[PDB]
């Protein structure tokens, strides 16, 4: 862990370097290029769909084929689909590079958290996990910031130059991820989370792409005023991602972690929906994501703890449920947000008082032992 | 030409390969960045650029969706001969939308001085009340053209409508006709009747003057 | 990838009550809403009615809200607009427009890309019947009785109502370098145009032209003759 963490954590962080470089970039290529719109449904579906598919297999095989190379296969998949994304003029690859694109994240994220599941101690397992949150968000958020600063360099460029990391973390894959120390079934233990992980992500995701577009006609932010709120949360985000080990040592689980982090969530929800005026939403959207945040690392560990093995499908679940979640959500709160504004917040409000129900049912499954 | 989102300016002529921008200032939600729809001369509008999500402006090249102060503008850095047509932003609401007046960005062309034709009214418009003249300038670059229409050395007002044609697609041309409209007493109260115009590609006004009953 | 094709406009009396159609084959990929943009002739566009796929929830115009009424059925996927109570200042294309807002996840930095992607062909709507027919009226080429290089022929399709006329030439045979000005409203309130055709000044002898007019709403078609005149 002394180096093997460091290089793992920048497998992760290229990913989603590579996910949110994509949105700056996609509505000049696909008028250049060329494209209809029906097309770009597709495009920003052939990602999560194919990430959906592969990440129960791809993930599956790598407990049993082994988690250092279906790492490594990733990247060079990863590497080869961003050079395809930016190669020529046609449809039909880029249509395959989004495929070859989920593929790479349906190989590395079921591999690679299982393996920062494998080598990290007994304790301080759930830090290493809420640093990896704090990396997948700095990808969301380094991504499109990298792919507008590569604006007058030729804008297919991002992806030749995230291309390149794609070899840089390669060779360093086969150099310094060397082979880890060496080495129930049932699918029943497996239900709760994946429902949750599905509900939350299904409403949670519809409130967060949606802030940017919420708070714009509710209390009408600034372009330059969003960007205080939406980095407000993330360093709150990032400090108690860091702060996240030391709740664990307090609290006596992560079933009743994940309830009070709902309930406080809804709390200041319901401050966020009455509160009409720019300060008073603006203190609030700090505290808002507290709650959402750091669940993440908690969902995420709780995935990792259940299964005694194969955590390389454990993580493969969350990863094919919230790419679900990020893709069915949004499209639904889309067609709600129109009647009145306010309604992406009931659904959040609304899935958090379910993840509350979802909770308590399995805190009386396992009284039942 | 619409109104509610006034956009500047009304119609522009740019050439093949400039650089030129257009914008459109919202209303006071300024927020849910404006989509830009282009619509060619008797076609269903199409659509350039989405809208972005507020914090995605200013993009890269060709076409960029500026989110200045308060303001939307959109500028195109090389115009092909295939983008030629209107221009409208479509700003949404909380439940309702809004289209902004449009713009129409046309080619550029060497000024052509244009030709004067006159027509005298018809036989058979003669016996029916009315008599209508119509003075034809074809062949035209920029539209701007004043018509004074002159009878026995005077000018005339109010009674003169006229009618300017779309951007032509293989000359990039105008062309341009005033009627004017007379009853059957006034008209034969005059002997002579002449169209004249002042364009940039004249040095001199022209006039084409007929005089009826006289062949 | 989805076609959507839109019927039922046509002529209707002021305060008659017309019902467009709009279907529409989907599954696109967003989440959609059949807006129904309105374009009067020789104007910007102008929103008038929209409906949500998921949950109907009309939403009107300011001067069209209360007057129209929209509404869909799911069972063959079509967005009616039952007018009503129309007025002469309703004349115009009702294309349907289709809204889609596209999404894509980025953690607070979402990716949302709007607009309205598909639209109909075009169906007109003319309110105002007072039906009249088109008096086409000749405009002789009098060479200002010295022929030059070239000359000028055209029509005048004066005092009709409403204003569909398509003037052709020769049934279409003679297309080079005609033009048909657009129509002009009178005060009378009565419509008018003119057609003229640019030919060279060496052909009005061995050929003659005719012009042809076709009044779809009053079905009169004129095919008047023009020529230079004797004298």
């Amino acid at each position: 862990m002394n180096k093997q963490i460091f290089v793992l954590y920048f497998n992760i962080f290229l990913i989603f370097l590579g996910i949110g470089l994509v949105i700056p970039v996609l509505p000049v290529y696909l008028k250049d290029l060329g494209l209809t719109g029906s097309d770009l449904g597709l495009l920003v579906a052939a990602f999560a769909l194919s990430q959906m598919i592969i990440s129960p297999f791809g993930g599956t095989l790598a407990d049993k084929l082994g988690k250092k190379l279906i790492i490594c296969i990733g990247l060079i998949l990863f590497s080869v689909s961003e050079f395809m994304f930016a190669v020529g003029h046609n449809f039909s690859v880029l249509m395959l590079s989004r495929v070859i694109g989920g593929m790479s994240a349906g190989m590395v994220m079921p591999g690679v958290t299982g393996l920062i599941a494998d080598i990290s101690p007994s304790h301080q397992k759930a830090k290493n996990f809420g640093y990896m949150s704090a990396i997948i968000n700095s990808g969301f958020i380094l991504g499109p910031g990298i792919g507008g600063f590569m604006a007058e360099v030729s804008h297919r460029m991002p992806f030749y130059f995230a291309g390149a990391l794609g070899i840089l973390a390669f060779i360093m894959s086969i150099v310094l991820i060397h082979d880890p120390k060496k080495s129930k079934i049932n699918w029943k233990v497996f239900i709760t989370p994946v429902i949750l992980t599905l509900v939350l992500s299904f409403g949670l995701s519809a409130f967060e792409t949606l802030y940017s577009l919420y708070t714009a006609d509710k209390v009408n932010y600034s372009p330059k005023d969003i960007s205080i709120a939406i980095t407000g949360g993330g360093i709150f985000g990032a400090l108690f991602q860091i702060y996240f080990f030391d709740k664990f040592m307090k609290y006596f689980s992560e079933l009743t972690f994940i309830a009070w982090s709902l309930l406080y969530s809804v709390v200041v929800l319901i401050l966020l929906v009455f509160a009409n005026d720019y300060w008073s939403i603006m203190l609030i959207s700090f505290v808002v994501f507290i709650g959402f945040d750091m669940i993440r690392p908690a969902i995420t560990n709780y995935f990792s703890n259940i299964a005694g093995e194969r955590q390389g499908f454990a993580g493969g679940l969350n990863s094919t449920f919230t790419s679900m979640g990020n893709f069915i959500g949004p499209l639904i709160a889309g067609a709600l947000f129109d009647v009145h504004i306010e309604a992406p917040i009931y659904m959040a409000i609304g899935v958090s008082l379910a993840g509350v129900v979802i909770v308590l049912i399995e805190k009386q499954h396992r009284a039942k032992l | 030409s619409d109104i509610q989102m006034t956009q500047s300016p009304s119609s522009l002529s740019a050439s093949v390969g400039d650089r030129v921008t257009i914008t459109c200032r919202a209303s006071q939600s300024v927020s849910s960045a404006v989509a830009w729809y282009q619509q060619k001369p008797g076609k269903a509008p199409k659509l350039l650029i989405y809208s972005a999500s507020s914090l995605y402006s200013g993009v890269p090249s060709r076409f960029s969706g500026s989110r200045s102060g308060t303001d939307f503008t959109l500028t195109i850095s090389s115009l092909q001969p295939e983008d030629f047509a209107t221009y409208y932003c479509q700003q949404s609401s909380s439940s309702l939308i809004t289209f902004g007046q449009g713009t129409k960005v046309e080619i550029k062309r060497t000024v052509a001085a244009p030709s004067v034709f006159i027509f005298p009214p018809s036989d058979s418009q003669l016996k029916s009340g009315t008599a209508s003249v119509v003075c034809l300038l074809n062949n035209f670059y920029p539209r701007e053209a004043k018509v004074q229409w002159k009878v026995d050395n005077a000018l005339q007002s109010g009674n003169s409508q006229e009618s300017v044609t779309e951007q032509d697609s293989k000359d990039s041309t105008y062309s341009l006709s005033s009627t004017l409209t007379l009853s059957k007493a006034d008209y034969e109260k005059h002997k002579v009747y002449a169209c004249e115009v002042t364009h940039q590609g004249l040095s001199s006004p022209v006039t084409k003057s007929f005089n009826r009953g006289e062949c | 990838e989805v076609q959507l094709v839109e019927s039922g406009g046509g002529l209707v009396q002021p305060g008659g009550s017309l019902r467009l159609s709009c279907a529409a084959s989907g599954f696109t990929f967003s989440s959609s809403s059949i807006h129904w943009v309105r374009q009067a002739p020789g104007k910007g566009l102008e929103w008038v009615a929209s409906i949500s796929s998921s949950s109907g929830s009309t939403s009107y115009a300011d001067s069209v809200k209360g007057r129209f009424t929209i509404s869909a059925d799911t069972s063959k996927n079509t967005a009616y607009l039952q007018m009503n109570s129309l007025r002469a200042e309703d004349t115009a294309v009702y294309y349907c427009a289709r809204y889609s807002r596209y999404y894509y996840y980025a953690w607070r930095v979402g990716g949302y890309w709007g607009g309205l992607d598909y639209w109909g062909q075009g169906t007109l709507v003319t309110v105002f019947n007072q039906i009249k027919g088109p008096s086409v009226f000749p405009l002789a080429p009098s060479s200002k009785s010295t022929s030059g290089g070239t000359a000028a022929l055209g029509c005048l399709v004066k005092d009709y109502f409403p204003e569909p006329v398509t003037v052709s030439w020769n049934s279409g045979a003679l297309t080079s370098g005609v033009h048909t000005f657009p129509a002009v409203l009178q005060s009378s309130g009565l419509y008018s145009l003119s057609s003229v055709v640019t030919v060279p000044s060496s052909s009005l002898g061995t050929q003659t032209y005719i012009c042809n007019v076709n009044h779809k709403p009053s079905n009169t078609k004129v095919d008047k003759k023009v020529e230079p005149k004797s004298c």
